[PDB]
């Protein structure tokens, strides 16, 4: 009987994957909107912080690569409300 | 011949809790190698898709490879649903 | 005040071993690094080791720890350095928790950033497993060779032990 | 809604333990030609409550000990950590839905350990001490097969979550593919909680730990100890007796659940009824000899027995 | 957040009976009142945490079934697990898991 | 770096004084080397952690079972000390200056 | 007689009823009347949050169905 | 090593876990995976003493994605200016930063 | 001991040692470090007494807290390097700890308190496996690490090794520190070349574990371990004292005996790097060993000291000890100088 049951699922869990697989096009394309849009808010807004700096250049790599780079979660949620870099942050390690 | 039973005997009077112990644990490292079955765990194994499947960009040259997941090229699980 | 528990968290862990580091009688000595070792997990925990962060209460703290508590109590027979060294391990942690929070930037040995810990996390996950247990799980799909050498450690282990304590 | 759903998994369980002790004592007497409680209140119902009340306006003796931290710090211990293993528990519904509960509830129970050795260090008396080593010594033994036990039940499950227990018990309990295991489990259950025929420390004319202390203090060693009696049992209803779960009544699972875990619980007072005690070199040997082979020739069998049928669990 | 408040309201709640307890019967002014090592022991212990390290390693093979590696996995659990019996044929039959002095 | 490690390896640091000067029993030292790898595991798991180097999680584990046997061995030294004085006074130990 | 000890089994019974029936109401208060979301692992965690933005209001249990399309 | 032995025996003991772009289960990445990956390449069969020299950028990205000391300075100014900014009246965060 | 217990606790110690040499990722690195000191305490402990333990208790204080520092060095250099091969390490400070972890660990001063004294409490036979097999492992470590290795650093190890070395060696008359004292002092010549060229490190290695297994099996075979109870041997085996003498002066660094082969070499390789106050220095300072090695030859080969009475009944048995190798051993100490272009066979 545990081998029967054990087996259907594993058909299960196929049949649950596929659906992930089938979704993860969407889901990935709009990842890399917000992502980008992000960025560019910060972007915006490090002209304005640093508009009157000695010497300063915006939006300025730290990499001598011009390849593109993950970026880590102090550049996206910088300048953001608490709340939203808590979720982003611990958010998924607390959920209970 | 007569030693062996004369000695099986002997412990199973005697220490049933580890004649159960090597007997059973002597089944686990046998019985594996014997299965018929044992292959299809690994086929299993192999079937479950926790990565995304990354298309492979068309040559022309590629008989094999399916052009929509519906297509009859490609490996098929109608193995997986009868077992 | 939530979003710097693993800074917070990690305060109080150094307070732990000055807790002990002092010497005080080993009962009080083995219940610091019980908090110590508590609150370690708490600090693997938020960092996504959540195999790991267990595997420190489990193992260290009720196996090891407890064989610690054990060999004291039956081994142990149940002052002014005691309290000097624990004043002056609290007062240079102070200075160094006060020195991060006011200019974020302290620099013994290394370059230590104190902007807080959030900031190096990795923002994309979107996995369907956990890549610590993945990792973890491939002690015996890709570890044979530490299988073997940690398992005949452990064996020797047991008979090490045998001959030193026989004592004949 | 959280805090208020937290009081309502710490207060039930104070007074499910407080009437389990009512229970007790009645179905021992019982088994015993008598009655137990019977005068205090329709039934012996106030029984429970007329003993918490005598014992927390009692004086407590606590004498000169050594620390006297230590003998804070105990109590504090045991009630914390008997308390903080229903948090996981699905009945249906987890009041924390941890991914790895299993691994949860094995790591907390091996700090039940510290409250035995600390009480016996803050007693100040050497022949307290010797008491507390005994009982560690048992405790930490036992506390090996089910390490074991526990992780070879999970090769049928597929993972550590408490939650997936009951979808692999969806078409038959795992009492039967693994009736073996459950036999040691369950003996394991009673050795780990200090109960009969495994209850040395209250072994008297051998020996507790748990001597010093009266009144208020003891009260609660004693909770603690009967909260993790009903909390074992739980588990072990939902490792090898898997109620259905229907989400549209998600009060059938409950009725029938809490059934089983009372018989189980049940059956913990039969058997103190029963067996005279072990000594303790003959549970030691019980476990170092007959127990730990097995429980090792079984889990080597878990294993391979998904591989050779080819029945492994998903993980997810 | 929801764990940490469940043991900080078990382990507070814990707290606030012993206080109690310890100062509730103080509610009634009582008169004043007035006025080795065995080796078998330590060998328990040890015992236990070379086995319970030995289980440190069993711990992850729920999720090792998981691999396309069957065949290496499988050797490695009976191999870890065979060791794990053979440190207790040692001890078992060098005369370590015995009481009698 | 980060302020975590400012502090975890503040703490390696701290253990390790401890470990080098002893104050009467030789059991706080024991404490004060597991207090040592208990820093090594919790700072090794952090790198391995927040790099995403799957392979390496199992690192820390073998970390701590080979630091946990050689604690073993340390304790079992320590008892037969005991038996010989009575105590683990570390000024027991000075047999060997001559 | 053998069943003067029901009540005190029932009683015992009830205080176990509790726990796990408040749980499974007091989930279903909050998320909208249905069964709290699982997310134990992060792709099912980001569907989650991804539900938090799509909704409007802030909150994860509220559905917005084929009727929220263009 | 010392004595090159798996190398002559073809076989792989240890050599899957020393970097953190080798094979790992499940096709998991690590973070600093395209670092990591041109670095070794470009210092590959030219010695360390050159590639001391030579793959000198390739390595200064590599650390940079590792401890991410340059990005922490970088937001540590900008963090500097606008607190500054933020106490004298010039500074009004936008709307979604808020 | 059960015999048998004996053969795997020592095969444990090569299989540790082993580990060290072959592995390429530095944790293995660490559990062949551990997996040896593990099997190597009990052989410590087998007559069982006080100095036993307490010697053996000194010496897991010792080389368990290199450990920790070795293990971590492995780690700051995996922050900043995101790898766990074994080579040149990628972080100054991580290089220093790494080198005064395995300081610790081959016993070179100032981390050499524990040599005298661990070696004085064990039997000769296990201070040989202390001090000729055990300083295999750390030394092929420092054989890939050299690179990075801090040129101050390393050679005032070695400075102050040959200078201790020397001067502890003085004062001593029992035979188990002399030789503790002596390999303190050698060592310096090991870790001195180093920098310069790592085959002269293990030219010196491999001269340094010959003469002192000669030395440990000649002392094993008479039972002696004091000054006064080694000048009997003129009593009773005459010809183990002709051999003792061309050992003492071998080690001693005399021409034209093999133990001048090392010492010559690595003044070689110091020079060509323009390196001349050091290499005299060392010359001159490696006289003090050489006057403890010719006091030994003055009370055993070159006079004849005060007999016992007794020792007319010893005259009727033979050695009875297994003296395995001794032959081959004294004979490749003293007659290998002819044959020193031969060290090219390590490169
Ligand atoms: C090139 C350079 C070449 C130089 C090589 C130097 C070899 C010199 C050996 C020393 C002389 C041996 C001796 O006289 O006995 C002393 C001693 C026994 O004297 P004892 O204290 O009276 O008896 C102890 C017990 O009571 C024993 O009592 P028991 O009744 O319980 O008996 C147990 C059983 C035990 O029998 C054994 O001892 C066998 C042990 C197995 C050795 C491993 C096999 C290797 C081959 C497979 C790989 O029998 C014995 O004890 C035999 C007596 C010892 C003679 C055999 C010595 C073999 C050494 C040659 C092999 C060298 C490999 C390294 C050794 C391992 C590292 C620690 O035996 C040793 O332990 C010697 C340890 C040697 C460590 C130094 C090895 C040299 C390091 C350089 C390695 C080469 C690098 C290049
Ligand atoms: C590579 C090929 C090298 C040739 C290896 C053959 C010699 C080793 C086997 C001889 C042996 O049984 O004892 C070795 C070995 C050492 O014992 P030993 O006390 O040094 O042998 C001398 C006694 O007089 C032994 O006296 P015994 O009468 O009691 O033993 C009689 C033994 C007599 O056999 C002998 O001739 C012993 C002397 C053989 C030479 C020993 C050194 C091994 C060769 C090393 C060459 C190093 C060259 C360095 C060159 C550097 C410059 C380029 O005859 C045999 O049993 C031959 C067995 C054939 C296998 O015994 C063992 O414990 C292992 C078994
Ligand atoms: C406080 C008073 C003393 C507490 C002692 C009891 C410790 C409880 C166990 C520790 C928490 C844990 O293991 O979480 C596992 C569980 C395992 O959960 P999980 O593995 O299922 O993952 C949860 C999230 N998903 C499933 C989505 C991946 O952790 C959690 O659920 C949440 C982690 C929160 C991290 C915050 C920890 C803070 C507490 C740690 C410090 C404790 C100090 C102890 C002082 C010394 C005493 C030992
Ligand atoms: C030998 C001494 C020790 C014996 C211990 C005896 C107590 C342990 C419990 C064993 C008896 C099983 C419990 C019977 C009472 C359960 C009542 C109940 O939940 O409804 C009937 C339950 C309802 O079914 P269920 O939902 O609880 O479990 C069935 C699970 N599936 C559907 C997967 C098979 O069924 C029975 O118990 C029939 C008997
Ligand atoms: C290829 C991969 C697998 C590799 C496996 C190899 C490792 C196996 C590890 C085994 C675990 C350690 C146990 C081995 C020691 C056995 C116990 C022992 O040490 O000997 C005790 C016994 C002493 O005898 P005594 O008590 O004095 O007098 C009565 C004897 N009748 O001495 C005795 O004479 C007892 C007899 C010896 C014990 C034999 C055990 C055999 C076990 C294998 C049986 C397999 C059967 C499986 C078949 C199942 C089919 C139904
Ligand atoms: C001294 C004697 C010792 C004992 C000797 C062996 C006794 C017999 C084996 C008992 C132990 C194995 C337990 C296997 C339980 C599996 C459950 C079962 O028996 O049901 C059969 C099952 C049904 O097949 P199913 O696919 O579900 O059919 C419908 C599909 N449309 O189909 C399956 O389960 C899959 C088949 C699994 C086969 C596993 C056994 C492999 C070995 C081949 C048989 C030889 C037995 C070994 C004998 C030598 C012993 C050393
Ligand atoms: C970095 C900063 C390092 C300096 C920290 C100084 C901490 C020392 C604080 C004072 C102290 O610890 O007590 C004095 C010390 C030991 O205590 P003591 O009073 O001597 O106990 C026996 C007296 N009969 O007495 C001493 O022997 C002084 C030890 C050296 C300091
Ligand atoms: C069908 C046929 C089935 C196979 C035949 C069964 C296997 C044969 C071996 C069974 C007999 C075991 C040996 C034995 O007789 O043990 C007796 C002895 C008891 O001694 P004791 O009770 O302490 O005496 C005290 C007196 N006052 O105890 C001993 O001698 C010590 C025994 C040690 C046992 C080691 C336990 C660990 C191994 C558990 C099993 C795990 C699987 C082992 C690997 C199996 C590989 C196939
Ligand atoms: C008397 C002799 C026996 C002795 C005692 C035996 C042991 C005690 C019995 C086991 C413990 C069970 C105790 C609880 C039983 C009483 C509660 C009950 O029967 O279920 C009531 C349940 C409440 O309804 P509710 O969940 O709020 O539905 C809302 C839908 N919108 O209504 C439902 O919908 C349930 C479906
Ligand atoms: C003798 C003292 C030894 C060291 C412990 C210090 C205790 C007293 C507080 C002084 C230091 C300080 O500034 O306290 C404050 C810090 C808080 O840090 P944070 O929340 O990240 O602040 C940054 C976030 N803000 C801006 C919102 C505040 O407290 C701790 O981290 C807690 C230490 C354990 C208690």
């Amino acid at each position: 009987s545990m081998m029967k049951w054990n087996r259907e699922r594993r058909r299960l869990q196929i049949e649950d994957f596929e659906a992930r697989i089938a979704l993860m096009p969407l889901l990935q394309a709009e990842k890399d909107r917000r992502v980008l849009q992000m960025l560019r808010e910060n972007l915006e807004e490090e002209a304005t912080v640093m508009k009157d700096v000695p010497g300063w250049k915006v939006g300025e790599s730290v990499f001598h690569t011009t390849r593109w780079v993950t970026p880590m979660m102090g550049e996206l949620y910088g300048l953001r409300a608490s709340e939203e870099v808590l979720s982003a942050t611990y958010g998924f390690i607390w959920y209970t | 011949a007569e030693r062996v039973a004369a000695f099986l005997k002997n412990v199973w009077a005697k220490e049933p809790v580890l004649v159960a112990s090597f007997a059973i644990a002597g089944l686990a490292v046998i019985l594996p190698t014997l299965s018929p079955y044992t292959k299809y765990s690994l086929m299993i194994n192999r079937a479950t898709p926790y990565n995304y499947p990354v298309p492979l960009r068309d040559d022309g040259n590629m008989p094999d490879v399916p052009s929509h997941p519906q297509d009859p090229q490609g490996p098929s699980l109608e193995w997986l649903k009868r077992l | 005040m939530m979003l710097y528990i693993v800074f917070i968290l990690s305060v109080i862990f150094v307070m732990g071993f000055v807790g002990f580091s002092s010497k005080p009688s080993p009962i009080y000595g083995g219940l610091g690094l019980i908090v110590s070792g508590g609150v370690g997990c708490g600090i693997v925990l938020n960092f996504g080791g959540s195999f790991l962060g267990l595997m420190v209460f489990l193992i260290y703290l009720g196996g090891m720890m407890v064989v610690f508590g054990y060999t004291t109590a039956m081994a142990t027979e149940q002052n002014k350095a005691v309290l000097g060294a624990f004043v002056t391990g609290l007062l240079m942690e102070f200075f160094m928790v006060y020195y991060v929070l006011k200019d974020k930037e302290v620099e013994v040995v290394f370059e230590f950033n104190g902007l807080g810990d959030w900031v190096i996390y990795d923002t994309g996950d979107s996995g369907f497993f956990s890549e610590e247990a993945m990792g973890i799980a491939a002690l015996y799909s890709y570890g044979t060779w530490l299988v073997i050498v940690t398992g005949w450690s452990l064996l020797i282990g047991v008979v090490v032990i045998m001959e030193i304590t026989r004592g004949n | 809604m959280f805090m208020i759903n937290i009081l309502m998994l710490i207060i039930p369980i104070l007074l499910a333990v407080a009437f389990l002790t009512l229970v007790e004592r009645k179905v021992l007497g019982y088994m015993q030609l008598r009655k137990g409680p019977n005068v205090v209140g329709p039934y012996g119902l106030l029984q429970p409550i007329a003993d918490a009340i005598k014992l927390f306006i009692k004086e407590p003796l606590r004498p000169a000990t050594s620390s006297a931290s230590m003998f804070i710090l105990a109590p504090i211990m045991a009630l914390g950590l008997a308390l903080t293993m229903w948090i996981p528990l699905p009945m249906p519904y987890p009041l924390i839905n941890m991914n790895l509960g299993v691994l949860f509830m094995l790591a907390m129970s091996s700090l039940a350990v510290y409250s035995i050795l600390w009480s016996g260090w803050a007693s100040n008396s050497k022949y307290a001490l010797i008491g507390a080593l005994r009982a560690v010594a048992q405790t930490i033994s036992y506390e090996v097969t089910l390490a074991i036990i526990l992780l070879s039940v999970l090769l049928m499950s597929g993972s550590f979550t408490l939650s997936t227990l009951i979808t692999t018990q969806e078409q038959m309990w795992l009492i039967l593919p693994a009736w073996p295991l459950a036999m040691m489990w369950f003996i394991s259950t009673l050795a780990e909680t200090n109960r009969a025929p495994f209850d040395l420390t209250e072994g008297e004319s051998e020996l507790g730990f748990n001597v010093e202390y009266a009144a208020g203090p003891f009260a609660l060693f004693f909770m603690a100890e009967y909260a993790n009696i009903i909390m074992m049992n739980i588990f072990t209803a939902i490792l090898f007796l898997g109620t259905s779960h229907n989400p549209h009544m998600p009060e059938l699972y409950t009725i029938n659940f809490t059934i089983k875990s009372l018989l189980l619980t049940m059956s913990f007072l039969w058997i103190r009824a029963s067996y005279p005690r072990f000594r303790y070199d003959q549970l030691m040997h019980l476990l170092w000899k007959n127990f730990l082979p097995l429980t090792l020739a079984l889990c080597m069998w878990h294993v391979s027995l998904p591989i050779l049928t080819s029945g492994i669990p998903p993980q997810t | 957040m929801n764990l940490m408040l469940a043991l900080l309201t078990n382990f507070t709640l814990a707290t606030l009976l012993v206080i109690i307890a310890f100062w509730l019967p103080q509610l009634n002014v009582y008169s004043e009142k007035t006025s080795p090592f065995s080796m078998k022991f330590f060998l328990v212990a040890i015992t236990f945490l070379l086995f319970d390290l030995e289980i440190a390693l069993l711990l992850p093979l729920p999720w090792a079934s998981q691999t396309a590696n069957l065949n290496t996995m499988l050797t490695m659990a009976l191999f870890l697990i065979i060791l794990l019996a053979v440190s207790l044929a040692y001890e078992w039959t060098q005369k370590g898991l015995e009481w009698t002095e | 770096m980060s302020m975590v490690y400012m502090n975890i390896m503040m703490a390696f640091t701290v253990s390790l004084v401890g470990l080098l000067m002893y104050r009467s029993h030789l059991m706080s030292s024991l404490l004060c080397l597991e207090g040592m790898m208990l820093s090594l595991f919790v700072m090794a798991a952090l790198t391995i952690l927040n790099s995403h180097f799957t392979l390496a999680s199992m690192m820390p584990i073998i970390l701590l079972v080979f630091a946990a046997c050689e604690a073993a061995l340390g304790l079992s030294l320590l008892v037969m000390v005991s038996n010989t004085y009575g105590t683990d006074y570390v000024q027991n130990l000075n047999l060997l200056q001559c | 007689m053998w069943f003067e000890v029901l009540p005190g089994i029932a009683v015992m019974g009830v205080c176990l009823f509790i726990p796990g029936m408040a749980t499974a109401r007091i989930h279903r208060f909050s998320n909208g009347g249905k069964e709290k979301r699982v997310a134990h692992y992060p792709y099912q965690w980001y569907l989650m949050e991804r539900d938090r933005r799509v909704s409007g209001v802030n909150r994860s249990y509220v559905s917005k169905g084929l009727e929220n399309i263009d | 090593p010392f004595f090159d032995v798996q190398k002559r025996l073809g076989v792989d003991l240890d050599r899957w876990m020393t970097i953190q772009s080798a094979e790992q289960p499940h096709k998991i990445p690590s973070r600093c995976h395209a670092f990591e990956k041109e670095w070794i390449e470009c210092a590959h069969g030219i010695g360390s003493i050159r590639a001391e020299k030579e793959c000198k950028i390739e390595f200064e990205d590599f650390r940079e994605c590792l401890l991410r000391q340059k990005t922490m300075k970088r937001l540590h100014a900008i963090r500097r200016q606008r607190e500054k900014l933020i106490k004298e009246g010039k500074y009004t965060p936008p709307p979604h930063h808020s | 001991m059960n015999p048998i217990i004996f053969i795997i606790i020592l095969l444990t110690i090569m299989l540790g040692t082993i580990i060290v040499m072959i592995s390429s990722h530095w944790l293995l690195v660490w559990i062949g470090f551990e997996m040896n000191m593990l099997a190597i305490i009990p052989i410590m402990m087998k007559n069982h007494n006080p100095r036993a333990t307490e010697a053996s208790t000194k010496y897991f204080l010792t080389q368990s807290t290199a450990s920790m520092l070795l293990m971590m060095a492995v780690i700051i250099n995996l922050m900043f390097s995101g790898q766990w091969t074994v080579m040149k390490l990628f972080n100054p400070m991580a290089s220093m700890l790494m080198t005064m972890a395995l300081a610790m660990k081959l016993g070179m001063a100032p981390f050499h308190f524990w040599v005298p004294e661990v070696t004085q409490g064990i039997p000769l036979s296990s201070g040989l496996i202390l001090l000729t097999w055990q300083k295999l492992a750390p030394m092929s470590v420092l054989y890939q690490i050299f690179p990075s290795i801090n040129l101050n650093l390393i050679l005032t190890l070695s400075v102050l090794s040959i200078l201790i070395g020397g001067w502890g060696g003085l004062n001593q008359t029992q035979l188990r520190k002399i030789m503790a004292y002596s390999s303190i002092a050698h060592m310096g010549w090991m870790t001195a070349v180093l920098p310069y060229n790592p085959t002269m490190t293990l030219l010196n290695l491999i001269i340094y574990i010959i003469m002192t297994s000669t030395m440990f099996t000649m002392f094993m075979a008479n039972s002696t371990t004091t000054t006064l109870s080694l000048s009997h041997t003129w009593n009773k085996t005459p010809i183990m004292t002709v051999l003792i003498l061309a050992t003492l002066l071998s080690m001693g660094g005399l021409p034209p005996l093999s133990g001048f082969m090392p010492k010559w070499m690595i003044i070689q390789e110091m020079t060509k790097n323009n390196s001349i106050i050091l290499p005299t220095f060392m010359a001159i300072t490696a006289l003090l060993n050489l006057y403890f090695y010719m006091r030994l030859t003055y009370s055993t080969t070159l006079t004849m000291f005060p007999s016992t009475n007794n020792m007319k009944m010893k005259w009727q048995f033979p050695l009875m000890k297994k003296m395995t190798f001794l032959p081959t051993m004294v004979v490749l100490s003293t007659m290998m100088l002819p044959l020193t272009p031969m060290l090219s066979v390590l490169e």
